[PDB]
């Protein structure tokens, strides 16, 4: 035994930063999108999540990196500064900007990312903010139990597979600086390492395309190719 | 093969999921109430059968004082040992796989996403079935929000044939009438409720096709009984009724 | 201050880097962790473990709970053969989506043995011999039982034991094969015939089923992680 | 003995940085070239390639070194912000990208790298990724045989010191800013240095212009030029 | 954090330089060596091999 | 000088980061402290004094 499975550790398993988020930051004169608040989920993208639905429980310290990335918008001759933007994480329970100029952005406890534009992508860590011993990957159940007491059918009635309604929060991106006189648009792209993983009881690879944030399957459930069966 | 004595229920190869035997972590714990074997509902396994499955602790909320213990207390944990048993005769061909899925969340029937609802979610000891195709929901007015699985993508997208990475036995009539499970508790915390929260999924598929000699139609009992292992609860107050319907 | 010179590379996001990166919040008391049952520390124990087979791939039984069921019979033609299929454990249909072919095809090489399990799932009254082969590549696949004789074979009595286990051992010239089909790093051929025949007595079903398995062996290695063709998100 | 061969050594002879590969990269309004995709290779110039086959096998380190070089097109008084360039390596088996913005751009498991225009040039590292115990630069031999019992001759047709199709993949790279209402036209050149190199059975010089992939020549078939036999 | 000072030759790419640089594919099991006839060590041995010299160099 | 290699999220700022910075005021004299009474250690000692709750919210 001289080959080695060092590649095919957890760790470097996911070693990889994949995108979980494209948010659109658009700075013009103040139906805008001066500040955008995406919640945070590997969910809106496959790769990285069918990676970890391999496994049922996981618990990894997370490692996100901001790329941003600006243009001009039917721009004829107006410019800009360099920009600055602000990221600002919200977990639950804290208020959420109704504007780009709320005091919600003073970020007095809230931690923040000031990334100026044209430089080095802005990479920040997160240790495991896990309420549980482990991140759940599939919950097999409910948070409400609907009692024959209750008033009313709406009252116990959850979604399947939802454990809470604010997993961890959201990102409220904007753009710091003032309106110059011709639009500015800008996509910020979150890429998500994880690190030191562990993973607890393995799953089957998703075979067909993901449907929402559960296992539903609506489309594309045909995935095997034709081949016969004695044909090499 | 050999005697397995729970409690005071006695049944005359039996795999440990994940190689953990059930153990315990001031809980309440029925050393005899709760460790013995209950027996579901039998099934048939006919010719055109696609599959069963059934939700635990949700098929053992009404069996006895397990039950009574699980909707009084608040959060409780217990491993299970499942035994299925599927007698035939030397001319009866066909394999049973019985799958423990840790966390086995099944697809919906509507568009609308995880849109299922409590009461068809928790069958209990009756369980559910597969079905070959994935029919639509299209009670738009009365949705009936219920899980539509299907039988090659294990009711989850995934393809059925690497559903053996998860506990398993395969009850082959030509070589064995029954299979044995012990599962440990596997959840993300050492504690949760079971009225909400189901920790296995119990998926019977028939592998092979069921046959006999020559006839059209044949039809065998399929018997499934579980044994709580080291269950523990905690947080009594006043006793839970869910809604079922 | 201290003089620095930037080296080129400088302000790049090499999403394959190892870099120490500030703390968002910092002081932050991390639930401790519990044993948790089923913890894996490699990719290549999912690959290890045996999984069944899409054999039959037609077009009326794919996608389907048939596509993993091969009907044997006592009427069937011994010359011909029972399935074949290449030893491309990433590539080939009936192995790509497999749970070996599915880690496989998160990465690039592959190198070791593979285990093929096949399980008989008649009646406890047939009776018979399969031979199972395995050819390495260069010469013409085996369409005779004659031919797949020549190379690696087992013979597998129904009667006795339902299941066989068919080692195909690591012989390549090169160290890694890719998980791509190329024709250089082939990797041989796996073809079954009927070794004698089905034999069943009277009122016992003449058609059975049998179910394979595959799984890697502990020799097995994968490298240079990639991005698998199996998920799709569009765009 | 006192001067020394520290100059002649393998590791001194390759210890240079040759352009390898330059590829063309457009941003404009979405027959384009928004993105490109080069297949990874040192036979696209001649002198790093005839300098490697000096020898018949090669072991060897690569360092991969990107500069980035952007103008405008017809401009007249359109302007653009900074931009940002996607260079993802896709090694045989993986996906390929079919636009600009597709899935396979989100790097889940395929190793990226994203340049900041302005900055300094690209870096990184690759070991030897070889299948075999050493690099072949000369493969007399085929990948497929033709025999007696195929159906036709194009089964076992392989095309002459030819191993793989697919050698070590592609890189594809995009401009990840959105369009500006002016186009932007980049050249991205690589830069291929090897390194830790051992080399096996030297071989003559390449005395004529290559041609192809291969051993071929076409033209330029008289390299000595005249001389006088007893000329000094 | 530690003060720096960037000197003349800052974000040049010197193509002889001899830098550290990131590992694109990490934790990788490269495919270890075997003893191939003809290892050569110095360009000069290649030199020191005597070879056939177009001393008639002709029009025709 | 010392070769050095800009890793992502160079120039940005954090508000949650504890890096060193350059002091404005060198060799300031501090006012000394004094052991004042009610010295607090942690915030959940705040939250274990009892407080009185309102219970009744009526709207009069
Ligand atoms: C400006 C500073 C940014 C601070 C960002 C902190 C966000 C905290 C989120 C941490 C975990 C998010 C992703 C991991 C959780 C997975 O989705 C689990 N499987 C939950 O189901
Ligand atoms: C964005 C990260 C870029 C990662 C790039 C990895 C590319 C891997 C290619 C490594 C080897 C390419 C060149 C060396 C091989 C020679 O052509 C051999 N003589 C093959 O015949």
């Amino acid at each position: 035994q001289r080959r080695s499975r060092s590649e095919s550790t957890i760790e470097s398993f996911f070693a990889r930063g994949a995108c979980v988020a494209i948010i659109e930051v658009d700075n013009e004169e103040p139906a805008q999108k001066l500040f955008a608040m995406w919640r945070i989920t590997y969910k809106d993208t496959v790769q990285l999540r069918r990676k970890l639905e391999f496994f049922t429980y996981s618990r990894f310290d997370m490692e996100l990196t901001f790329v941003v990335t600006a243009n001009f918008t039917n721009t004829n001759n107006g410019h800009a500064l360099n920009q600055v933007y602000q990221i600002m994480y919200i977990p639950p329970g804290a208020p959420t900007p109704k504007s780009w100029d709320d005091y919600t952005w003073q970020t007095s406890s809230n931690p923040s990312i000031f990334y100026t534009y044209g430089a080095a992508p802005a990479r920040i860590s997160v240790p495991y903010v896990g309420l549980a011993n482990a991140y759940s990957h599939f919950y097999d159940g409910f948070a409400k139990v609907p009692l024959k007491t209750d008033a009313n059918d709406q009252i116990g009635d959850s979604l399947y597979s939802a454990m809470t309604v604010d997993d961890f929060g959201v990102l409220a991106i904007r753009v710091v600086n003032d309106h110059n006189p011709t639009k500015v648009t800008s996509k910020v792209r979150i890429y998500m390492k994880p690190k030191h993983v562990r993973v607890w009881c393995p799953r089957p690879p998703r075979a067909v395309p993901y449907y929402g944030p559960g296992v539903d399957y609506k489309d594309n459930l045909n995935p095997l190719s034709e081949k016969g069966l004695t044909t090499y | 093969v050999l005697q397995l004595t729970i409690g005071n229920s006695t049944i005359t190869n039996s795999v440990v999921a994940y190689g953990r035997w059930p153990e315990f972590i001031q809980p309440t714990e029925p050393d005899v109430a709760t460790c013995r074997f209950y027996t579901l509902d039998t099934v048939m396994w006919g010719k055109e059968s696609k599959g069963w499955w059934w939700k635990l602790p949700d098929a053992l909320r009404d069996m006895g004082l397990f039950g009574q213990n699980m909707y009084y207390h608040y959060l409780g944990r217990s491993g299970y040992t499942v035994h299925v048993q599927c007698n035939a005769s030397k001319f009866h061909q066909g394999a049973l796989g019985v799958f423990a899925i840790p966390e086995y969340c099944l697809a919906g029937d509507s568009d609308k996403q995880r849109y299922t609802s409590y009461a068809n979610a928790n069958p209990g000891e009756k369980g559910g079935k597969f079905y070959s195709q994935f029919n639509r929901d299209t009670a738009v007015t009365s949705p009936k929000r219920e899980f539509c699985p299907v039988d090659y993508l294990l009711g989850c997208g995934v393809l059925l044939g690497n559903a053996f990475v998860y506990p398993h036995q395969i009850i082959n009539l030509r070589t064995n009438n029954s299979a044995t499970i012990v599962l440990p508790y596997v959840n993300a915390m050492a504690i949760d409720s079971m009225v909400k929260h189901n920790n296995w999924g119990i998926a019977i598929l028939p592998l092979s096709p069921l046959d006999f000699a020559q006839e059209s139609s044949v039809e065998i009992p399929i018997t499934v009984t579980i044994a709580p292992m080291c269950s523990e609860f905690n947080g009594l107050r006043n006793v839970t009724a869910p809604k079922f319907q | 201050g201290l003089p620095v010179l930037n080296t080129p590379g400088s302000n790049q996001y090499l999403t394959s880097d190892n870099y120490q990166s500030p703390c968002a919040i910092p002081e932050f008391d991390v639930t401790p962790p519990i044993d948790i049952p089923g913890e894996v520390k490699n990719m290549m124990e999912l690959a290890e473990i045996d999984t069944m087979i899409p054999l039959n791939l037609e077009n009326t039984k794919r996608n389907t709970m048939d596509m993993y069921r091969v009907t044997l019979s006592d009427s069937a033609d011994l010359s011909q053969p029972i399935l074949c299929f290449s030893l491309s454990p990433a590539s080939d249909p009936r192995l790509s989506h497999t749970m070996l072919g599915e880690v496989l095809n998160y990465y690039t090489h592959w190198a070791g043995s593979l285990k093929f399990t096949f399980l008989f799932c008649g009646s406890m009254m047939a009776t018979g011999k399969i031979l199972v082969a395995y050819a390495p590549p260069g010469a013409q696949p085996p369409t005779s039982r004659k031919e797949a004789m020549l190379g690696t074979h087992v013979i597998w009595d129904l009667g006795l034991q339902s299941s066989c286990t068919m080692v195909v051992p690591w012989i390549s010239n090169v160290t890694y094969r890719q998980t791509t089909q190329d024709s250089f790093t082939e990797g041989g051929y796996i073809s079954m015939f009927y070794q004698t025949r089905i034999v069943v007595p009277l009122s016992t079903p003449k058609s059975m089923s049998m179910l394979g398995f595959v799984s890697a062996c502990n020799d097995f290695s994968v490298r240079l992680l990639r991005d698998t063709t199996h998920i799709s998100q569009s765009a």
